[PDB]
């Protein structure tokens, strides 16, 4: 069996619909056209604009990350994480 | 009148590449337009002030000098609904 | 640092600066100027949004007043670093 991720999970049922060399060309090109799109509306839905300066220098400084829209909590079970979100 | 659409701020935006999040659509926001959105709304106002006969000029060589903007105290920002 | 755009072309269509200096390869070695020179109104538009995050902290409605000189010509593509006192 196989699976993906967030994202590959279109390269696993790209490859259980792949047969030969031929058919296998035919599912990614459906596969690379239809993370195309999204691509495109993820970011035509919510464009990222600027971060105000104070925030990301902070983020760096506190030995955090650059601020993007997903943040990852190690080392905390789901349902303390659930009490502070 | 211009009409400040959501379509003109954002083609404006994308324009100068101005990233920040208060003149991108945004829903619980009021979507706000740029103040350099001034010289859009009122660049036919501005440019036929050198046109007429008495101010005689070779047209071909004026140099765009300096341009100031300036908020009135006590005025909103633009909006995406303001007949302008 | 802010960088010039490559053509002047979207800038004039969006805020009707149809100046032929700035877009036409003709008029501006008429009047003897560099080249297709960058618009003053988009160094007003980049510049103001260089203020607007690293010194309003990224808050659109505390610039109130905003004025410059287009004292120099910039080509595109030019590299454009900025000072802010």
């Amino acid at each position: 069996w196989s699976t993906g991720h967030s994202q590959g999970l279109v390269t696993a049922v790209t490859i259980a619909a792949s047969d030969s060399w031929d058919s296998f060309l035919k599912n990614s090109l459906t596969a690379v056209s239809l993370l195309l799109f999204i691509g495109s509306r993820c970011l035509s839905t919510y464009p990222r604009t600027s971060l105000p300066p104070t925030m990301l220098q902070d983020s760096l400084d506190n030995g955090e990350g650059r601020p993007s829209p997903m943040l990852s909590v190690r080392d905390l079970s789901i349902k303390q994480v659930e009490k502070f979100i | 009148e211009i009409t400040i659409s959501s379509q003109t701020i954002s083609e404006f935006t994308h324009a100068i590449g101005n990233k920040c999040d208060a003149f991108v659509d945004r829903p619980g926001k009021a979507t706000l337009a740029p103040m350099d959105f001034a010289i859009v709304i009122g660049w036919k106002a501005i440019i036929k002030a050198i046109f007429p006969k008495s101010v005689d000029g070779d047209l071909l060589k004026l140099v765009h000098l300096s341009n100031g903007y300036k908020m009135i105290t006590g005025a909103a920002p633009l909006k995406k609904g303001d007949v302008v | 640092t802010s960088k010039a755009p490559g053509t002047n072309e979207p800038y004039a269509i969006v805020s009707g600066d149809y100046n032929p200096i700035h877009v036409s390869r003709v008029f501006a070695a008429y009047a003897k100027l560099p080249g297709t020179i960058t618009h003053g109104m988009y160094s007003s538009a980049s510049i103001r949004a260089l203020v607007e995050e690293w010194a309003a902290n990224n808050v659109a409605a505390r610039v109130r007043a905003f004025k410059c000189d287009f004292v120099g010509m910039v080509l595109p593509n030019d590299t454009l670093q900025t000072t802010m006192e």
